[PDB]
């Protein structure tokens, strides 16, 4: 009996270590004795360590996390592609939390129940990524999407931060009730929420003339709720607000990890199963419509965080060509968009996460950066071509992948919308280096200097930035594996 | 035509929730939808959920939504408007999704018109299933704590963050 | 004809739900409202599959549901309460400062 | 044992809860011909179903 | 498809579902199992049946 | 309550034992098992140190790390030990010990 | 279904005759332990004295004061009316003395429980006057806390039985009543009980004297006295459901032929009376706590209490496997 | 089988005449207290707890350990929830 839940020793291992820390802070934090300490560094170390302890044990024991697989088969399923999946998301948190110690001594952020709901919705987005049934996977959604709802108000007595939290709750339990219809339809319509079923039962019919329009409606709702999850316009608009309302650590934990866990969901509802183009034009026209919107409004804004929601509700259109074309290698540069793009935020907020010891808050603010600090100046100017595409630069093959499917699915209209984006991008990329390097500002803004994390974190994104290309062996190998291992 | 006093009920009472002026009013009305719904589930054979439906909305989820639009003391000019001017918008939303939604399952699940002959003698009646039967409540708790308790223990998680989120968000200790 | 009553009755309170989120643009405690009353119709669709299809999933989901369905209360109301606790007023000119 | 005052009250509240058991269980008898029987289930209802046409058409 | 039904017994449709899956599960084109899935879906709406007893109501009303 | 062990992917060493018994895995400890715990132990009383000097409390900080560690390198070692016996981790070990007993 | 009308009269009629002399009843107890006569003039022994009482307030004039919740004031007090009625529906009082034979009864009267606290909170709310809104809010909070201990009882009671059926609860404690082996759980059953039907050592709303206004001081004539009815009337349900879960309802004493002779009926009356007197005494020997001080009991004391003996009930049916 | 609901409903109808008719005779001759809200949350959690305890409590003698340890694990979970609650005064109302 014990040896059949070494399927979910990880799973285990966190949860468990996460009540050790809730019982930690509360006790230590209201004690008198130690006049009140904040404890918010020091579990954010702890859950920093069980957050490695749980990648480990996942990541060692790969062959394990398939053992009684019939009886696990109906809570969930653990393959190849679940196993990068959550490494990967363990990977994105431990960076995510060990940016955050600065903001939590210098503007004296004291609650330690952040890293705590934090940990919660890393939990979350594990049972999110191995969900393999409609019930599962909303529930899993739910308790991730509750935790963010939670953090994006933590500075409760912010006008910015209690606004986002408003309109993150209202937004996100209408796309929520949304997809949680989709499911009733489906399930009202095939009598059943498995994924296995619903593969079985959706094959070789698609629209043959005789269509269940129940199925039809509710694969639509399920996609309406997950492009609200990808910020896909139209179900785009909370994204930036909340964005630029919350917290900038939660701010940089939301622009990665939540992804990750919602392309692994919708990797494993639609391609596993079965509506079909229907479906891939859905993803088509939101990638369109996000890439066009995403540019022009980025052009629009002279703020730093909110340029890069802008930007990241643009490559989240790129990332979903690559569902829409619908093939292996469709999928592959899915992945690998995800992963470079991934590393690429990680190494942006960093970047933010160091200024706003100084409150950066306007791209006018970065004026003179290249003088007061020429080696951070060179860091930014690295992120943002990476942005923009430009080769040999690691952000070149998600543009490169971009037109290939355009030539490839056989999409014109697609690859002009492309250039032209593109071209936009790069403008209000490089608008950015030249207030660092070309401006001579009047009043300069002096920064203070980052902690030891964010330069060591920031050292190696950049370097992985600059010279992934030299050795992109190991990326291309996983994300054809993974792909494979979606149907095989 | 019971299904007809009922829905008609919770129409009325949905639309006294959306267009009540106070919203001390908008929950008493919403409470009275929670009533009109548990009748149906009465209808469905489903007691467990008939009951817990008014212990936990209308227990308390209701008293919550009371609890705290009371002490809020809402004036009316704060959220008053006109709605004169979404009858349009309101009507092209909702006819496409009534001409689409309401009869969605038409195609699917058609019905069996009722003929001028007693079809009641055609219902065969298997008593095997009869010698023990089970209620609603024990259905379910066959199911929850072994077969499926996996999603239970995640609900009991997504509550734990309940808990700790109305504790950090609103607490202010005297 | 009772499966297409009954969920032309669980429709009407999706629906119901739907045009309270396009008539309440001053009243967000309504909007709250409204989203519950949708949340409400698809337990109730769970339901009435569920005894149709004779299949206990839509029994156990909807339970699940009904848990999703507090603690997002909870929480909503929480924010509701921080929310008018900064500004003193519920107005929505003054929840309005993030934009662009 | 003047404290006998206090029992009457108490008397007739007993006295009610005797009647609200044994008039609705009467009543119920006098309509159905046997007194009401506790776990009326599925099995019963088909029974009396059945018996209702095994005595009326014979 | 699960088989767990509401009353406590095999589902109704649970030995069609099971026929179907058997059927899929080692036939490579999904068109040799159509009719054992027409069969499913026929069990959870009754779909052909109470099309059939209307065209029969039909017939009485026209003939009346 | 049906239960089944068996794994999607195949074992690729001997199977020394099917469904090892929470003891047996115990016993199957190795040196390298055991050196796996105490490094992760320590590695976590370390970090419980040295993040608790600052709010004060380094003392308790130390026993929140040790009892986080203590269970993560335990789970470590029960891990590799019953993969070991399952013959989804390389088994030299076992299979010898179990060639002889 | 025709003399199903007759059976719901016969319930309802007897029951608000009991409430009216439990009025009586409480006042001579009180009286007897306070060395007075309570009311001995109207009426022989005093028993005229709830007719004149309720004549009385038929014959008042209705006051309605200028709120803006015409409707909300003048309904709460029949929200709270009808609660206290419709509970005893499933209230067996004998083998086969039962006008609803519910399944689910035992969940049906937790759902009751906590509907009854809408009349409070309405009439508090709509009586325009802040002192009885945080009256109302105050009382309304007791007892959703003091409801959760209620709930955790009802289900230890549950496991014991397997059954939600009230009459199969009764017939469970054939054996032994409940009482005996869970007799802390009684204790805490009876107090939490005494909460939640605002009774003293618990009774906030009777606590003029102290600065805190009760829900209903707004209230004359009809509606005050169908808030009093509707409290008595839940005092008079809380006695039978202790009777039911722990002292085995219907059933004698002991299963001996003589005990036997005398109808189960007799038997729940003298257990409920038994009940009935203890609500009096307590109150007649007590003062009462303060609101924080009851809240921390409700919340600190009989919910961890409550759960415990959950815990340690199921374990031990399921460890010696004598379970239901 | 639903067939013992009839009466209650009859019940409420007759229950509701005798209200109306007994209040009808005489008719002829901006302060916010979080700790509500608090009391609210924490209602709503063990009203959810009550709610799963039911079903858990009739099925005790089919589920036997496996379901017995399931529930347990979930009260381990909402008892740390509760103790967090306690340490953080939310159950003190001084
Ligand atoms: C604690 C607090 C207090 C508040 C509260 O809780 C909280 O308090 C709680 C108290 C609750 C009430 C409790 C109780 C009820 C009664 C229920 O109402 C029963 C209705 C059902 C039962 O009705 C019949 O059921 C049997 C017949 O079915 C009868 O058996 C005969 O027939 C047997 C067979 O020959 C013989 O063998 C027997 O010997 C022979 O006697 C039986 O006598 C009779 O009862 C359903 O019936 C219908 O359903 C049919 C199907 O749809 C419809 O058929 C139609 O459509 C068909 C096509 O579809 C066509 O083919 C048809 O031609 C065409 O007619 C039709 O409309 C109608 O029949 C309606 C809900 C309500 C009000 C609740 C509301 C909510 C509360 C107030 C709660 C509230 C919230
Ligand atoms: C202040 C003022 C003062 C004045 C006042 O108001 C207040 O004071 C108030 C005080 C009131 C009295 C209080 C109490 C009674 C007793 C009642 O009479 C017994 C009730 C009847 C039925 O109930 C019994 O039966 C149940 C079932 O067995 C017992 O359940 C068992 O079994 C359960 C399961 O195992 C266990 O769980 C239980 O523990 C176990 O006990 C239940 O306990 C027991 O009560 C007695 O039945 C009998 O009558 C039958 C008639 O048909 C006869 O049947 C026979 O004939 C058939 C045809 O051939 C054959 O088919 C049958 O085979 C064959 O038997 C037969 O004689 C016999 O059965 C008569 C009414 C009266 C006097 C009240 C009058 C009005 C007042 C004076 C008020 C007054 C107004
Ligand atoms: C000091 O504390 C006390 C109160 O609270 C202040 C009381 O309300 C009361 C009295 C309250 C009552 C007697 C209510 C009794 C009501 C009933 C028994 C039901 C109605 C009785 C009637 C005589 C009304 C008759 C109405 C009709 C339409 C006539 C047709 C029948 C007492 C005795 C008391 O001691
Ligand atoms: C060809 C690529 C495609 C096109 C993209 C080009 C992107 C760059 C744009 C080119 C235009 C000119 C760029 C000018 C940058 C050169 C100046 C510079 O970066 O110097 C840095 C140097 O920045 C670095 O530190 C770069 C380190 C990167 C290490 C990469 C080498 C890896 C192996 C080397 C091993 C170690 C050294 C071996 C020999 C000792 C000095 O930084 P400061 O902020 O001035 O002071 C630093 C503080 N202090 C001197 C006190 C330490
Ligand atoms: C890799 C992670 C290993 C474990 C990390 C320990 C978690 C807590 C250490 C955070 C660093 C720290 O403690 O900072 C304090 C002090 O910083 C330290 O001294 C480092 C503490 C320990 C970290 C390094 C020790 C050895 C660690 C080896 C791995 C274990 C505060 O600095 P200050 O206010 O005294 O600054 C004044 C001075 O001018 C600074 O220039
Ligand atoms: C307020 C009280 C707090 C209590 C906290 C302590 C207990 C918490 C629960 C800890 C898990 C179980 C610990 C008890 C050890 C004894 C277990 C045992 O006796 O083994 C039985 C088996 O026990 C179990 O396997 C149940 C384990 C409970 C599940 C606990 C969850 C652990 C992790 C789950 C991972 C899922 C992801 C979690 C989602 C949040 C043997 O039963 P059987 O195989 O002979 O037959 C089965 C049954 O009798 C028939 O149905
Ligand atoms: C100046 C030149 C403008 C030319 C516009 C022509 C648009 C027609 C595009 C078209 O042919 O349809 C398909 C895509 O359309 C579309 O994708 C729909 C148009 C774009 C959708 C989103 C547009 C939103 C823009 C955002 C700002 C709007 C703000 C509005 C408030 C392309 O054919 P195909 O590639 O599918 O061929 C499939 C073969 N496999
Ligand atoms: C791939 C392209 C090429 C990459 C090349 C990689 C080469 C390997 C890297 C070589 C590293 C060279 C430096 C090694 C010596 C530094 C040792 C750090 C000593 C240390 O204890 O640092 C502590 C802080 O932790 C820290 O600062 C460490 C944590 C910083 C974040 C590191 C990552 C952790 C989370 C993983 C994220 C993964 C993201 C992937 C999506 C305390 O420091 P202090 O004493 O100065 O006091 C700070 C005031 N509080
Ligand atoms: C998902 C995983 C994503 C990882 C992305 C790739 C790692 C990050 C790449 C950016 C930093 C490394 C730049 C590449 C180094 C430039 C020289 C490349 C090279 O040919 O050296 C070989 C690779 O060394 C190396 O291994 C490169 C240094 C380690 C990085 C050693 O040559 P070799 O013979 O040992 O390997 C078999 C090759 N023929
Ligand atoms: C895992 C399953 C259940 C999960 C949930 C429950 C987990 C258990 C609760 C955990 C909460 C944290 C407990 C912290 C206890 C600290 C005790 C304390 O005050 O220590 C101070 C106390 C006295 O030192 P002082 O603070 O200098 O006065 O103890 C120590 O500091 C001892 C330090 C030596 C320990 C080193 C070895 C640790 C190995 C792991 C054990
Ligand atoms: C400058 O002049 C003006 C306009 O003109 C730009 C206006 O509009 C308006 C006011 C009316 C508006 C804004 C209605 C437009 C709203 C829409 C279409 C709702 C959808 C929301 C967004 C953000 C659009 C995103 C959707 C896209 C791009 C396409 C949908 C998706 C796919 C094709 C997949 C005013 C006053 C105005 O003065």
């Amino acid at each position: 009996m014990f040896n059949l839940f070494l399927a979910v020793f990880p799973e285990i291992f966190i949860i468990n270590a996460t009540f050790i820390l809730l019982i930690h802070g509360v006790v230590f934090s209201t004690s008198k004795k130690y006049d009140y300490p904040p404890l918010a560094s020091n579990v954010g170390w702890l859950g920093l360590l069980s957050v490695l302890i749980t990648l480990l044990l996942l990541a060692a024991g790969a062959p394990l996390l398939t053992i009684a697989h019939l009886f696990w088969n109906n809570l969930f399923r653990r393959d190849n592609f679940t196993y990068f999946c959550q490494i990967f998301l363990l990977l994105s948190t431990a960076g995510t939390i060990s940016m955050c110690f600065d903001f939590f001594d210098q503007e004296r952020f004291d609650a330690f129940e952040f890293i705590v709901l934090i940990l919660l919705s890393t939990c979350g987005m594990l049972f999110m990524i191995s969900a393999y049934d409609l019930i599962a996977m909303y529930l899993a959604i739910e308790l991730q999407s509750l935790c963010f709802y939670v953090i994006a108000a933590s500075k409760r007595k912010s006008e910015f931060s209690t606004e986002a939290g408003l309109k993150y709750l209202i937004l996100g339990a209408f796309s929520s009730g949304i997809l949680l219809f989709g499911c009733s339809m489906i399930y009202g319509s095939t009598g059943a929420t498995h994924f296995d079923q619903l593969a079985k039962i959706l094959t070789g019919y698609e629209i043959t003339g005789a269509r269940s329009s129940g199925i039809f409606m509710g694969i639509l709702f399920i996609a309406v709720g997950f492009l609200f999850k990808i910020t896909a316009v139209p179900f785009h608009m909370w994204a930036p607000d909340i964005y630029e309302g919350s917290p900038t650590p939660v701010t940089a934990f939301l622009s990665i990890a939540p992804k990750i866990s919602i392309f692994a969901n919708i990797l494993r509802v639609f391609i596993y199963g079965s509506y079909g183009a229907t479906l891939q034009q859905i993803f088509f026209f939101c990638s369109i419509a996000s890439m066009i919107l995403g540019a022009l409004a980025a052009m629009a804004q002279t703020k730093v965080k909110r340029l890069l929601a802008y930007s990241s509700i643009g490559h989240v259109g790129y990332i979903c060509i690559g569902f829409s074309c619908g093939t292996i290698e469709g999928i592959q540069s899915l992945l690998i968009g995800i992963f470079i793009y991934a590393l690429m935020t990680m190494d942006a907020f960093a970047i933010v996460l160091a200024l706003r010891q100084t409150r950066v808050k306007y791209i006018a603010d970065l004026g003179a950066l290249a003088k007061t600090n020429p080696i951070l100046a060179i860091t930014f100017s690295i992120t943002m071509f990476s942005y923009a595409g430009i080769p040999p630069l690691a952000g070149f093959c998600s543009k490169f992948y971009l037109f290939f499917a355009a030539l490839g699915c056989g999409a014109y209209f697609l690859a002009l919308v492309g250039v032209v984006t593109s071209v936009i991008g790069c403008f209000y990329y490089i608008r950015l280096v030249k207030r660092m390097f070309f401006d001579t500002p009047r009043t300069w803004i002096l920064y203070e200097p980052m902690d030891r994390n964010k330069s060591l974190l920031l050292a190696m994104t950049s370097f992985f930035i600059t010279l992934f290309l030299l050795y992109p062996s190991p990326l291309f190998s996983v994300t054809h594996q993974m792909a494979l291992s979606l149907y095989l | 035509m019971i299904l007809s006093v009922l829905s008609s009920l919770a129409l009325v009472s949905g639309l006294m929730v959306v267009r009540a002026k106070n919203p001390v009013h908008s929950v008493l009305f919403f409470i009275l939808v929670f009533c009109d719904t548990s009748g149906l589930l009465l209808l469905l054979g489903l007691d467990f959920f008939a009951m817990i439906f008014l212990v936990v909305y209308i227990g308390a989820i209701a008293v919550l939504f009371l609890f705290v639009v009371m002490m809020f003391h809402i004036q009316i000019a704060e959220i008053h408007e006109e709605v004169l001017r979404y009858l349009p918008v309101s009507g092209i939303i909702g006819l496409i999704f009534w001409w689409e939604m309401f009869f969605i399952l038409d195609n699917e699940s058609i019905p069996l018109l009722p003929t001028q002959r007693n079809t009641t003698s055609l219902r065969y009646t298997v008593y095997a299933g009869k010698v023990r039967s089970w209620t609603n409540l024990e259905t379910l708790g066959n199911l929850l704590y072994t077969y499926y308790f996996v999603w239970f223990l995640v609900s009991s998680l997504i509550l734990l963050v309940a808990m700790i989120g109305a504790i950090v968000l609103t607490m202010h200790r005297t | 004809m009772d499966l297409i009553k009954y969920f032309t009755f669980s429709m009407i309170i999706f629906i119901l739900g739907i045009w309270g989120i396009l008539l309440n643009r001053r009243n967000i405690l309504i909007m709250l409202m409204s989203i519950e009353l949708m949340l409400l119709a698809v337990n109730l669709n769970f339901l009435v599959f569920s005894v149709s299809l004779d299949d206990m999933m839509g029994q156990v989901f909807a339970l699940l549901v009904l848990t999703v369905a507090a603690a997002e209360s909870a929480i909503g109301l929480a924010i509701f309460v921080i929310t008018f606790r900064v500004r003193g007023t519920i107005a929505v000119e003054f929840i309005n400062s993030i934009q662009g | 044992l003047v404290w006998l005052e206090a029992m009457l009250p108490l008397g007739i509240i007993g006295g009610m809860l005797c009647i609200m058991g044994n008039s609705q269980y009467y009543i119920h008898k006098a309509y159905h011909g046997r007194p009401k029987h506790i776990g009326h289930d599925e099995w019963d209802v088909a029974m009396e179903r059945r018996d209702k046409k095994v005595v009326e058409k014979a | 498809a699960s088989g767990w039904g509401i009353t406590g017994n095999k589902g109704r449709c649970y030995d069609f579902w099971m026929d179907f899956s058997e059927c899929m599960s080692h036939c490579r084109e999904p068109k040799d199992c159509t009719l054992l899935r027409e069969d499913y879906l026929e069990c959870l709406h009754h779909s052909k049946e109470f099309q059939r007893r209307n065209r029969i109501y039909k017939e009485e009303q026209r003939k009346l | 309550m049906n239960t089944d062990i068996t794994a999607l992917e195949k074992a690729q060493y001997p199977v020394v034992d099917r469904n090892p018994a929470f003891t047996k895995v115990v016993g199957n400890f190795s040196t390298l098992d055991y050196l796996r715990f105490s490094t992760i132990t320590g590695i976590s009383v370390t970090v419980g140190y040295l993040s608790g000097i600052k709010p004060g409390i380094k003392g308790p900080s130390m026993v929140t790390g040790g009892l986080i560690g203590l269970m993560g390198g335990f789970m470590y070692a029960y891990q590799n030990s019953a993969g070991r016996l399952m013959g989804f981790f390389p088994n030299d070990g076992e299979v010898a010990s179990y060639q002889k007993r | 279904y025709i003399a199903v009308p007759a059976e719901i009269l016969g319930i309802i009629l007897p029951l608000l005759l009991g409430v009216a002399f439990l009025v009586l009843a409480e006042r001579k107890v009180m009286a007897f332990v306070q060395r007075r006569k309570g009311p001995d003039v109207v009426g022989s022994f005093g028993l005229l004295q709830p007719l004149a009482d309720g004549l009385k307030l038929i014959l008042k004039e209705p006051i309605s004061p200028s709120s803006a919740n015409f409707f909300l004031f003048r309904m709460a007090p029949v929200a709270t009316f009808m609660l206290s009625l419709v509970a005893w529906a499933v209230v067996p009082f004998d083998y086969g003395m039962v006008l609803s034979d519910l399944n689910i009864g035992l969940l049906y009267l937790f759902a009751i429980s906590s509907l009854g606290v809408y009349g409070i909170i309405i009439a508090g709310r709509s009586s325009n006057s802040k002192y009885a809104f945080l009256g109302a809010l105050r009382s309304a909070a007791q007892m959703v806390s003091y409801e959760v201990s209620i709930g955790l009882i009802l289900i230890t009671v549950l496991i014991c039985v397997g059954s939600c059926n009230l009459s199969e609860i009764v017939m469970a404690q054939k054996q032994i009543w409940f009482g005996i082996p869970l007799f802390p759980v009684l204790v805490m059953f009876f107090i939490s009980c005494l909460a939640e039907t605002n009774r003293a050592p618990f009774d906030l709303p009777e606590a003029e004297a102290e600065l805190v206004a009760g829900y209903n001081v707004e209230y004359s004539s009809m509606g005050f006295a169908l808030f009093f009815l509707g409290e008595y009337a839940n005092m008079i349900l809380m006695s039978g459901l202790c009777t039911l879960f722990f002292l085995g309802g219907w059933l004698p004493i002991l299963d001996l032929p003589i005990f036997k002779k005398i109808p189960g009926s007799i038997w729940f009356s003298i257990k409920v009376l038994f009940f009935l007197f203890l609500y009096i005494w307590v109150r007649a020997a007590f003062p009462r706590y303060r609101y924080d001080q009851l809240m921390g009991l409700g919340w600190k004391v009989f919910l961890p209490l409550s759960l415990a003996w959950v815990v340690s009930v199921s374990g031990l049916l399921v460890t010696f496997q004598w379970l239901p | 089988m639903m067939l013992e609901f009839a009466p209650i409903f009859i019940y409420l109808v007759i229950s509701l005449l005798v209200s109306l008719i007994l209040l009808g005779v005489p008719f002829l001759f901006s302060r916010f207290d979080i700790r509500f809200y608090l009391v609210s949350i924490l209602f709503l959690i063990f009203d959810l707890e009550v709610t799963f305890f039911f079903p858990w409590a009739v099925s005790l003698n089919k589920i036997d350990l496996f379901g017995f340890w399931s529930m347990m694990a979930f009260l381990f979970i909402l008892t740390i929830g509760f103790l967090y609650e306690w340490k953080r005064g939310a159950l003190d109302w001084e």
